[PDB]
C-alpha cells in the first residue's frame, strides 16, 4: 500500500491557566469547547479558537483522575481518589453525586443526559441512572484495576483495560461479558475504539501497542520499537482510523500508522510526561496535556 | 484474520477523503 | 601640560580588541539564557537581562575609543560623540554594579529565608527596581551632557573626557563616586554572601561535594569584583586628593590609566560568573 | 472576572505545602481519604492519608509525584514485620516517580522497643555503635540508612527521627525538614549550583 | 498470557508469555496461617542478589535466561520453612511494588514444601 509518509504538525495554540499537572481532558461535541482537569482542584472549560476560559469550577477533592463532557453539552463530570462521580449542571451547580464504587474512579463516559458509565480501581464497572442516582448494573470480570474504557459508536457495548494484561467486551443491556483478549505482558493504561466500532487499540507498560479485532479474536498489529523503553499513557484514533496517536513517558507523542505499523511522526513540545490526549470530533485538531501544566493544540 | 484486515483497510481507504490530518 | 600618552598606543588597543571580541558573543548568549529564565516565573531573569543589556551598551562604545587611540590620541568626530562615549565608558559601570547587588540580595533572600518575602521577589518588584536603576543613568547622563566643555586640545589633537590637572567639578564628583559606587556595594556583597555561606554550611541534606564547590564559587565572584574595581577607585581618590600640578599628573598618568583599563574586564567576567556556571545551561552550552 | 480569581488562587496555591502519610497498621501514623491541616510559624501544611483503596499502590501512588515530602512511619518494636517495613521503604525509595521526593522517616514506638530490649537479623552480632537500647536503635536506623545511601545521592535525602507516643514536636520537625528541602531547591534554582 | 509454573530440595520456575531477562524476579513464600513473605530477588543480568536474613548463607539463587528458568538451591532446611512457595515477577521491565500482595496477577500457583 501507499505509506502515509512524514506527518509534520506544529503547535497552533497553547493554553496556560493551570497550576499543577494535567491529568485528563475531553472535547465537546461542538469541536470548539473542551474541558480539562488538573490536580490543583480546578476544572476549566476553554475555547480553543480564542483560548478564553468560559468557566472555572472549584472541586471539593483535589485529586481528579478523569473528566467527561455531556454529549448534549449541558453537563460535565469528573472523579478521582474520592470514589465518587460528581455531575455539574451548565444552566454551575453540583447537580448530583454517584456513590457506589469502592476503589478510585479511573474513567467515566456519558451515555445520555440520564445515564453514565464508570470504571473504578476495585476491578468493576457500573451503569447509573442519574435521575435516581443509583446503580443499575455491574460488570465483574476483570481481575486487576480497570484503567480505561471506551463506548461504542452505537453506545450498546464497550471495552475496558485492566492492570492484568487483558481486555473485555460488555453488553450494556444484558450486563454480561462477551470476550477476552490477552496479548500484553504488563498493565494496560489506555484503550480506544476504532471509528467503525469493530476494533480497539491498547497501550501498556511493556512499551508496546496492539490492535485487536472483535470478529477475528486476535491481535493484528503490534506497534513497538527496539529503542523505546517507556510505557504508554494514552492513545487515540483519527477521523479515518489511519493514524494512531500515542503519548509516552519519554515526554513525546508518536503518530503511528495503524495499518503499516511504522511510526510516521512525533510531537515533541512538552517538558514532562504526556498524560492526556484527545482528537476533535470533526477531526480538525489534536489536544495534548502533560505534567508540565500546559495544554497544546496541534494541526 | 485476512477478512478482518481487508475490512479495516477498506474502511480506512473509504474515509480518507475527509481526514484533515 | 604636555603628557606622554604612549601607554594608550602600546597597551590599550589590544585590551579593547580582546574585550570586544570575547565579550560581545558571551553577552549575547547570556541574554538568551536570561530570556529563557524569564519564560518561567523566576525573577533572576529580569536582573540578568538588565545586567547583560548594560554590558552590551558598554561594549558598543569600544570601537570609538579604539579608533581614537589608533589615530594617536585624537578625536575626529563631533563633540556629541565624545560626550556619549565618555558617559558610556566612565558612568556605565555603576549600572552593572547596581544589578550585581540586586542579584546578590535576591539570592540571599531565596536561600536564607525560604518561607518569607514572597511578594518582594516577584516580577513586578524586579521591573520596579530595574526602572529605578535606569532612572539614575538618565539623571547622570543629563548632568554630564550639561558640561559641554568636556573636550580640550593641545598640540592640535583633541582629548575627550580628560583634564590634566583635574578640574574642580571632577574633583567634586570623584568623592561621591568613590563612596556611593564602591564602598556601599562591597559592603552589601560581602554581607549577603557571608549569609549565604552560613546558611549553606548550616545545611543538613546537602552533600560535602557541593558544600565546598559553592564556597569556591562565592569566593571567586567576590575576589574578581574586588580585583576589577579596587585599584581604579583607589587611584581615583589619590588623584582627587593630591593632584594639583602638571608634574604630578604626568607622573600618575600611566598608573591611573592602567587601573582604568582593568575596569573593562567586568563585562567579560559577568556572564561567566552569573550564567554559565549554572548547570541548566551547561549541557546546552 | 475569571483571570483575577485564578491569579488569587495561584497566589494561595504556592503558599501551602502538601504531604503524604505512609505506614502500616501497627505503626501509629494516625496519632503522629482523610485530610489534615496544621500550621507552624504561619505556614500552612496539608497532610493526606489514603485508606479507601485496595492493597495495590503502584498506580494511585503516582498522584503524589510533586509533593513536598513523604512521611514514613515505622513501628520499630516489632522484629517480625521489620523486614516487611524495610522492603516497603526500599520500594518507595527506588521508584521512578518518587526519585526526587525526600522522605521524613519516623521510627515510632521507642518506649516499647526499650522495654523489649531490656527484657531475625544475624549481623547484629558483629555490630558496634557509631547501652543496649542505643545499639538496637542505631542498628535499625542504619539498616534503613544503608538502603537510603545505596543510591540516589544527589537527587534526594532521607531525614531520620526517633518518635514516642507522647511526642509533641513532630510538627516542628516536619517544618524544619521541609525548610531544608526548599533550601536545596532554591540553591539549585538561583544558579548557586 | 503470562504464566509462571513452579516445580519441586531444589525449586525450579517455568516462565511463559514474555521476555525473561528484562525483568527482576523474586521468591515469595506463604506459611500456614500467615501472609505472604519475601525471600530472595535477583536483578536482570544476575548480578545483584539479596536475601531475607533468615535464609542468608543457606539458599542460593541463580537465574538461567537461556532456558528461561529460576532456581533456589536450598540446603540444611528447618521445620520453619514448611510453606507454599510462589515465583513472583514485578511488573515493569527495565527497573517492584505489589509482588507480596493479596491478589498479585504475575506469580505462579506455587508448590507446597514440607520439612
Ligand atoms: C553618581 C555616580 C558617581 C554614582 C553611581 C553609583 C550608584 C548611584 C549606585 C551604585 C550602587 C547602587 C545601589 C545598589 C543596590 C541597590 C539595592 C536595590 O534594591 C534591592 O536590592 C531590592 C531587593 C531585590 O533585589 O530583591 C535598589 C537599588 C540600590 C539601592 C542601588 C542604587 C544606586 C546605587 C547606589
Amino acid at each position: 500500500i501507499d505509506p502515509v509518509g512524514r506527518i509534520q504538525m506544529r503547535t497552533r495554540r497553547t493554553l496556560r491557566g493551570h497550576l499543577a499537572k494535567i491529568y485528563a481532558m475531553h472535547w465537546g461535541t461542538d469541536s470548539r469547547l473542551l474541558v480539562s482537569a488538573s490536580q490543583d482542584g480546578k476544572l476549566i472549560i476553554w475555547d480553543s479558537y480564542t483560548t478564553n476560559k468560559v468557566h472555572a469550577i472549584p472541586l471539593r477533592s483535589s485529586w481528579v483522575m478523569t473528566c467527561a463532557y455531556a454529549p448534549s453539552g449541558n453537563y460535565v463530570a469528573c472523579g478521582g481518589l474520592d470514589n465518587i462521580c460528581s455531575i455539574y449542571n451548565l444552566k454551575v451547580r453540583v447537580s448530583r453525586e454517584l456513590a457506589g464504587h469502592t476503589g478510585y474512579l479511573s474513567c467515566c463516559r456519558f451515555l445520555d443526559d440520564n445515564q453514565i458509565v464508570t470504571s473504578s480501581g476495585d476491578t468493576t464497572c457500573a451503569l447509573w441512572d442519574i435521575e435516581t442516582g443509583q446503580q443499575t448494573t455491574t460488570f465483574t470480570g476483570h481481575t486487576g484495576d480497570v484503567m480505561s474504557l471506551s463506548l461504542a459508536p452505537d453506545t450498546r457495548l464497550f471495552v475496558s483495560g485492566a492492570c492484568d494484561a487483558s481486555a473485555k467486551l460488555w453488553d450494556v443491556r444484558e450486563g454480561m461479558c462477551r470476550q477476552t483478549f490477552t496479548g500484553h505482558e504488563s498493565d494496560i493504561n489506555a484503550i480506544c475504539f476504532f471509528p467503525n466500532g469493530n476494533a480497539f487499540a491498547t497501550g501498556s507498560d511493556d512499551a508496546t501497542c496492539r490492535l485487536f479485532d472483535l470478529r477475528a479474536d486476535q491481535e493484528l498489529m503490534t506497534y513497538s520499537h527496539d529503542n523505546i523503553i517507556c510505557g504508554i499513557t494514552s492513545v487515540s484514533f483519527s477521523k479515518s482510523g489511519r493514524l494512531l496517536l500515542a503519548g509516552y513517558d519519554d515526554f513525546n507523542c508518536n503518530v503511528w500508522d495503524a495499518l503499516k505499523a511504522d511510526r510516521a511522526g512525533v510531537l515533541a513540545g512538552h517538558d514532562n510526561r504526556v498524560s492526556c490526549l484527545g482528537v476533535t470530533d470533526d477531526g480538525m485538531a489534536v489536544a495534548t496535556g502533560s505534567w508540565d501544566s500546559f495544554l497544546k493544540i496541534w494541526n | 484474520v485476512s477478512k478482518a484486515a481487508a475490512d479495516l483497510m477498506a474502511y480506512c481507504e473509504a474515509h480518507a477523503k475527509e481526514d484533515p490530518l | 601640560c604636555t603628557i606622554d600618552h604612549t601607554i594608550h598606543q602600546t597597551l590599550a588597543p589590544v585590551v579593547y580588541v580582546t574585550v570586544l571580541v570575547v565579550g560581545f558573543p558571551a553577552n549575547c548568549l547570556s541574554l538568551y539564557f536570561g530570556y529563557l529564565q524569564i519564560k518561567a516565573r523566576n525573577e533572576l531573569g529580569v536582573y540578568l537581562c538588565n545586567l547583560t543589556v548594560a554590558d552590551l551598551f558598554y561594549i558598543c562604545s569600544l570601537p570609538f575609543w579604539l579608533q581614537y587611540v589608533l589615530q594617536h590620541d585624537n578625536w575626529s568626530h563631533g563633540d556629541l560623540s565624545c560626550q556619549v562615549c565618555g558617559i558610556l565608558l566612565y558612568e556605565n559601570i555603576y549600572i552593572s554594579v547596581g544589578f550585581l547587588c540586586c542579584i546578590s540580595v535576591d539570592r540571599y533572600l531565596a536561600v536564607a529565608h525560604p518561607f518569607r518575602f514572597h511578594q518582594f521577589r516577584t516580577l513586578k518588584a524586579a521591573v520596579g527596581v530595574s526602572v529605578v536603576i535606569w532612572a539614575k543613568e538618565l539623571l547622570t547622563s543629563i548632568y554630564f551632557l550639561m558640561h559641554e566643555e568636556v573636550i580640550e586640545d593641545e598640540n592640535q589633537h583633541r582629548v575627550c573626557f580628560e583634564h590634566y590637572p583635574i578640574q574642580a567639578w571632577q574633583r567634586a564628583i570623584n568623592y561621591y563616586r568613590f563612596l556611593v559606587g564602591f564602598l556601599f556595594p562591597i559592603c552589601l556583597l560581602l554581607a549577603s554572601y557571608q549569609g549565604i555561606l552560613r546558611a549553606v554550611r548550616r545545611s543538613h541534606g546537602t552533600q560535602k561535594s557541593r558544600k565546598d564547590q559553592i564556597q569556591r564559587l562565592v569566593l571567586s565572584t567576590v575576589v574578581i569584583f574586588l580585583a576589577c574595581f579596587l585599584p581604579y577607585h583607589v587611584l581615583l581618590l589619590v588623584r582627587s586628593v593630591w593632584e594639583a600640578s602638571c608634574d604630578f599628573a604626568k607622573g600618575v598618568f600611566n598608573a591611573y590609566h592602567f587601573s582604568l583599563l582593568l575596569t573593562s574586564f567586568n563585562c567579560v567576567a559577568d556572564p561567566v560568573l552569573y550564567c554559565f556556571v549554572s548547570e541548566t545551561t551547561h549541557r546546552d552550552l | 472576572g475569571i483571570e483575577k480569581q485564578l491569579q488569587k488562587d495561584k497566589q494561595v496555591y504556592r503558599a501551602t505545602h502538601r504531604l503524604l502519610l505512609l505506614g502500616a497498621d501497627n505503626s501509629g501514623k494516625s496519632t503522629i481519604i482523610f485530610e489534615t491541616k496544621f500550621q507552624v510559624d504561619k505556614v500552612n501544611f496539608h497532610m493526606f492519608d489514603v485508606g479507601g483503596q485496595r492493597d495495590e499502590r503502584r498506580k494511585w501512588i503516582q498522584c503524589f509525584n510533586d509533593v513536598t515530602a513523604i512521611i514514613f512511619v515505622v513501628d520499630s518494636s516489632d522484629y517480625n514485620r521489620l523486614q516487611e517495613a524495610l522492603n516497603d521503604f526500599k520500594s518507595i525509595w527506588n521508584n521512578r516517580w518518587l526519585r526526587t521526593i525526600s522522605v521524613i522517616l519516623f521510627l515510632n514506638k521507642q518506649d516499647l522497643l526499650a522495654e523489649k530490649v531490656l527484657a531475625y537479623f544475624p549481623e547484629f552480632a558483629r555490630y558496634t555503635t557509631p547501652p543496649r537500647v542505643t545499639r538496637a536503635k542505631y542498628f535499625i536506623r542504619d539498616e534503613f540508612l544503608r538502603i537510603s545511601t545505596a543510591s540516589g545521592d544527589g537527587r534526594h535525602y532521607c531525614y531520620p527521627h526517633f518518635t514516642c507516643a507522647v511526642d509533641t514536636e513532630n510538627a516542628r520537625r516536619i517544618f524544619n525538614d521541609c525548610k531544608d528541602i526548599i533550601l536545596q531547591m532554591n540553591l539549585r534554582e538561583y544558579n548557586l549550583v | 498470557q503470562v504464566q509462571l509454573q513452579e516445580s519441586g530440595l531444589r525449586l525450579s520456575c517455568a516462565a511463559s508469555g514474555f521476555t525473561f531477562s528484562n525483568y527482576k524476579m523474586n521468591w515469595v513464600r506463604q506459611a500456614p496461617g500467615k501472609g505472604l513473605e519475601w525471600v530472595s530477588d535477583i536483578s536482570q543480568s544476575g548480578a545483584s542478589i539479596s536475601y531475607t536474613g533468615s535464609v542468608k548463607g543457606r539458599f542460593t539463587i541463580s537465574r538461567d535466561n537461556a532456558k528461561n528458568t529460576l532456581y533456589l538451591q536450598m540446603n540444611s532446611l528447618k521445620p520453619e520453612d514448611t510453606a507454599v512457595y510462589y515465583c513472583a515477577r514485578c511488573p515493569a521491565p527495565f527497573t517492584c511494588f505489589d509482588v507480596t500482595s493479596t491478589t498479585y496477577a504475575y506469580r505462579g500457583q506455587g508448590t507446597q514444601v514440607t520439612v
